[PDB]
């Protein structure tokens, strides 16, 4: 539908976003996801926490760097739930994977882009009110991931100049809607009226 | 065991020259199509009388349908099922606005709450419970206080597109 | 320095609930809720609407705003008789909701060429909004 | 205008298989705004182009199009199998492909 | 020969007398009245072409082909007659004659299988 669709990934549980994220891939749709740090897991903090743990156990015993790698930031968790869903031996597996980009915060270009959601993945519509979950920063930051205070505060930053964007928005809507309520009543509004406008 | 239907069917034991008009025995049967019906009659039949479906016939086969169909009711359920210890009676009641959608119930529940198959089940009577009062069971009294109402909270809505442009709201 | 607490105000399952149907052959069309079987199911009815007293999945229905009086299990005939009384018809007709379904239904049955009209009006409302947001 | 278009976009999705065999003679395919097999039914017949392009020119072009029709839907979410004159290319999977609106019956 | 003929008309679109078919052809649900034009002149032979053989193909390959078109008069006569009559029809029904001018095409958000012409 577009040329380029941007995740906004905070909300969303991490295997459903990669369950929707691999199949827009694979079916030639771009896709961008901002955010990772706000990415949800079910299940409570310990037993994500527990998880991780056990896949940082696995490694090649004749050589470590042979073996498994284990990434800490939540934008690589998230690609490697992903991965998983795509086969990725492939030159097609490699051709969708370059479709996508994961990225922690809301850098350049997509901030001033628009942000979407992906219903079937959302957390708040699917885990049942009461059920635990974990956020993926606060996951990463334990098992190594540096840089959670940064994000923090790049965002904090950038949550500031969009509500500028925002107010100055709504002032100049304010004023369009207070045109097109003076132009209402006349001959072509009741006539657009009239064909569902 | 699928969507029910209830069955009066009736049947009786082959006559014999020094017993021609042997007695005739009824039995209402919860089943999907009559052919389950009338398997399920000589088995519970087999389990009563001397018969079985070689030395019978069934007379009659007739549904039976719900005579106030849009009538809400509380019904008490009777049950025999199986266990993998053993074998045990029960009695539950359920709401609802037909004996055939009451059965239907009762089986999902003694799926879900007791692993119990349609094999391991005997439903021994299903009645309508005339006075609240004898109404026994809390989860289903607790809907026949006065003037009830309750909201239904933290609402999904059902997205049809895979993005979506805005951040739902469970409001309702 | 009064306590002051939300609210929280839901639409509640209660007699006398106006609801929509989603889906069926019924769907788009209301009815009102007319005992209640349990936390998932009630007995509907829509006499004015061509709806079957029926019993039926919360799920399968959207609560409206909208109530009216109704003793607890009325039947067909009563529901008609209160219904038409409560005038709750006009009063959904009235609603954003309502109106916004009238709208849509609308556009889809537009033709090609009163679409094409529809732009062209567009275009002339354009010209007059584009100016007054100008000029204050 | 701006607009020129006169087929609705799709995409060549799989060829028609199993878990572990293709049978590249079927090309399954998901058409813009299509959702279920009822929607879907209108596209059957509808003729499909996949449209490439090429660096050795030829009947004056480097444009080349391989042509095929939609057959049958295909499962429950509007997509669509379609059949080609050749058997499409199978990089394809995942690019973009015209339905126009003939033959008509509008 | 189982063709529609159509046309613009000309004066407004562009689009002659021409034959069209019906397979090809979206019929929408907007109507001119056509009781007061001509049409039992128009048939299948009325569009008789000219063309020849391997020769005559080369040839107009060879670089050639501009030896020929050579129109009609009597079609271009014919056109005015039929059209002028539509048109006086046409000009009864308001932005009609516009519609007529513009062109067709799909937006972003069109879904031919729902959308009612």
């Amino acid at each position: 539908v577009e040329p380029v669709v941007v995740i906004d990934g905070k909300g969303h549980l991490v295997g459903r976003l990669a369950s929707v994220v691999a199949k827009q891939l694979l079916n030639g749709q771009k896709i961008v996801v901002v955010r990772a740090e706000e990415l949800n897991i079910s299940g409570e903090f310990f037993r994500n926490k527990l998880k991780y743990h056990d896949f940082l156990r696995k490694a090649t015993a004749f050589n470590k760097t042979r073996g498994p790698f284990h990434f800490r930031a939540p934008s690589r968790i998230f690609y490697k739930a992903l991965r998983g869903m795509v086969s990725h031996k492939t030159a097609r597996g490699k051709a969708a994977l370059e479709r996508l980009k994961v990225f922690e915060g809301i850098p350049p270009p997509y901030d001033k882009k628009k942000r979407v959601v992906v219903p079937q993945a959302l957390r708040v519509l699917r885990l049942k009110p009461g059920r635990k979950y974990t956020t993926l920063g606060k996951l990463s930051t334990s098992v190594g991931w540096k840089y959670e205070d940064v994000v923090a505060k790049l965002e904090a930053k950038r949550k500031v100049s969009s509500a500028e964007y925002y107010a100055k928005k709504r002032a100049f809507t304010k004023k369009v809607a207070s045109a097109n309520a003076t132009a209402a009543e006349s001959d072509v509004a009741k006539q657009l009226a009239a064909l569902g406008y | 065991m699928a969507h029910f239907k209830e069955y009066q069917v009736i049947g009786r034991r082959l006559p014999t020259e020094s017993v021609p008009e042997p007695k005739l025995f009824r039995m209402r049967i919860f089943a999907s199509n009559e052919v389950i019906a009338k398997s399920r009659y000589w088995y519970f039949l087999q389990k009563l009388h001397k018969v079985k479906k070689a030395s019978g016939e069934i007379v009659s086969i007739n549904q039976i349908n719900e005579a106030h169909p849009t009538k809400v009711k509380n019904f008490g359920v009777w049950v025999r099922y199986d266990s993998r210890s053993g074998t045990h009676n029960m009695y539950k009641e359920i709401r609802d606005v037909s004996r055939v959608a009451a059965v239907e119930t009762l089986y999902q529940d003694m799926a879900a709450r007791h692993r119990a198959r349609f094999r391991s089940i005997h439903i021994l009577k299903v009645a309508e419970i005339e006075k609240t009062a004898d109404v026994k069971r809390q989860y289903v009294k607790q809907f026949l206080t006065k003037d009830l109402k309750f909201p239904l909270p933290h609402r999904v809505q059902k997205s049809t597109k895979t993005f979506s442009y805005k951040r739902p709201s469970t409001f309702y | 320095t009064d306590s002051i607490v939300k609210a929280s105000n839901w639409r509640l399952v209660e007699v006398g609930r106006v609801v929509l149907i989603k889906k069926g052959q019924s769907a788009g069309k209301l009815a009102a809720i007319v005992e209640i079987i349990d936390q998932k199911k009630v007995l509907i009815d829509g006499p004015k609407a061509g709806v079957p007293r029926q019993a039926i999945n919360l799920g399968q229905v959207v609560l409206t705003p909208l109530t009216f009086a109704l003793p607890r299990g009325a039947r067909t005939a009563t529901v008609s008789k209160k219904w038409a009384a409560a005038a709750v018809c006009e009063k959904w007709a009235a609603s954003s909701w309502a109106k916004k379904i009238a709208q849509r239904e609308r556009r889809a049955a537009l033709t090609d060429f009163e679409r094409f009209q529809v732009m062209v009006l567009r275009k002339q409302k354009r010209y007059t909004v584009k100016k007054a947001l100008a000029k204050a | 205008a701006e607009s020129h278009r006169l087929y609705v976009k799709g995409k060549h999705l799989s060829y028609q298989r199993s878990k572990r065999v293709n049978n590249p003679n079927v090309s399954l395919i998901k058409i813009e705004g299509v959702a279920t097999p009822q929607d879907a039914q209108f596209y059957l017949g509808k003729r499909i182009a996949y449209v490439y392009r090429a660096s050795k020119e030829v009947r004056g072009s480097k444009i080349r199009v391989m042509w095929g029709k939609v057959t049958r839907t295909h499962g429950n979410s509007g997509v669509v199998r379609a059949t080609f004159r050749n058997n499409l290319p199978a990089k394809t999977f995942g690019a973009s492909v015209r339905i126009f609106l003939y033959p008509s019956n509008i | 020969d189982n063709t529609l003929l159509i046309s613009g008309p000309f004066k407004v679109n562009g689009v002659p007398l021409r034959r069209v078919n019906a397979r090809y052809v979206i019929a929408t649900s907007t109507k001119v009245s056509v009781e007061g034009v001509n049409v039992e002149k128009f048939n299948v032979e009325y569009f008789a072409k000219e063309k020849l053989t391997k020769k005559e193909k080369k040839e107009a390959n060879l670089f050639p082909e501009q030896q020929n078109k050579e129109i009609k008069a009597e079609r271009v006569e014919d056109q005015k007659v039929v059209d002028k009559a539509l048109i006086a029809e046409i000009k009864k029904t308001p932005l009609l004659k516009q519609y007529l001018s513009a062109s067709f095409s799909l937006k972003n958000g069109d879904k031919p299988h729902m959308l009612k012409f």
